[PDB]
Parts: structure tokens; C-alpha cells; sequence
């Protein structure tokens, strides 16, 4: 339940 | 509203006539939803997180109503375990972190 | 401090003598760091997110210092793309979402 989100 | 972080920061969103719940996510650049069906044209884009990368559908200029306050912007549609409201929408809600 | 969200919310943290940067992540249940090294025993544990699961090390009762405010608790160590301060630590910094 750890929703990091980046766009690379 | 102010909100503590003792429970997951879930909010009610209305997007394209559909009611969903999503996590207010300061750890996310973008807004991502799974259980949703938006109409029209989109460009593929790849986004990544803690466990790697997913391909999603990039919809532009979408209207969301999040806690009954409105924003427009990029919404992404794809296999994300939980719907997330990212910073592109959060800055529109004048949303801040306070400690 | 109050923080806006036009920039990724990165803070400087001191953990085990090591200085690092980490994202304040309301969309995270736990605290996860990559480039750190902790002493002592740990339990194996698995967490997930966008893209599925990473296998991590669970260290208990770890002191962390963020913005020079102290907190103690579970810190996870594993292959996360960027360092993340999760809600188990943020509640302790009395950190709130305002919108």
C-alpha cells in the first residue's frame, strides 16, 4: 500500500 | 477541509458521471484511475512507481469533482491498484501539506 | 511548515547518521528508503504499488529526523525508485492535508 507515482 | 493521516486519505470524486473513491497522493505527479471509462481520443504514456512501470491511457483536459470542488487536467486510465489524485489535480484544489 | 504541491514535496532527513532526501507521501502506508544501510536484525516483508511488488527489509523502532523534528518507527529498506516518508511517520510529525 505504497503508491509512489512518477513519470519517467 | 483539514485532514489527519491516521487513516488513508480517501475522497469521493465525480468524473464523467461516475462516482469513485481515490487516494489524495502527494507522492504522485499524476492522477490515475482504474475502474473508469472515459470517452474520446488519448495518447499512450508510460508511468512508473515503487514496483515498476505501467502503460496507461492519457486523457487531457478532463473534469473531476473531488470533494465537490472542481478541477480540470490530465487523468490517466490504467492498471493501478488504487485510484490516486496526484499533484496536477491537488495544486488545483489549493491543497497543502502542514506540519 | 505549510507546503504547496507545485514541486515534489522533498524533505531532508537524518537517519542513522546518514543524510538523505525523501518524498512526503500521503499515498504511502509505510516509509521506504533505498540508499540507506541500517544495523541490527530485520524481518522480510513485501510491499506494493504502481507496478506490483518489491521485496524489502523491515527494520523496527528506527529513529528518523525530518525538518529537524524527531519520529521513531518502522522504516523499510529496498528497491524503491525514490525515498518515501509514509503515513506511519507523517502522523508523528503531526502532518495534515489541508484543502
Amino acid at each position: 500500500g505504497n503508491f509512489l507515482q512518477s513519470r519517467p | 477541509p483539514q485532514i489527519t493521516l491516521w487513516q488513508r486519505p480517501l475522497v469521493t470524486i465525480k468524473i464523467g458521471g461516475q462516482l469513485r473513491e481515490a487516494l489524495l497522493n502527494t507522492g504522485a505527479d499524476d492522477t490515475v484511475l482504474e475502474d473508469i471509462n472515459l470517452p474520446g481520443k488519448w495518447k499512450p504514456k508510460m508511468i512508473g512507481g515503487i514496483g515498476g512501470f505501467i502503460k496507461v491511457r492519457q486523457y487531457d483536459q478532463i473534469l473531476i469533482e473531488i470533494c465537490g470542488k472542481k478541477a480540470i487536467g490530465t487523468v490517466l486510465v490504467g492498471p493501478t491498484p488504487v485510484n490516486i489524485i496526484g499533484r496536477n489535480m491537488l495544486t488545483q484544489l489549493g491543497c497543502t501539506l502542514n506540519f
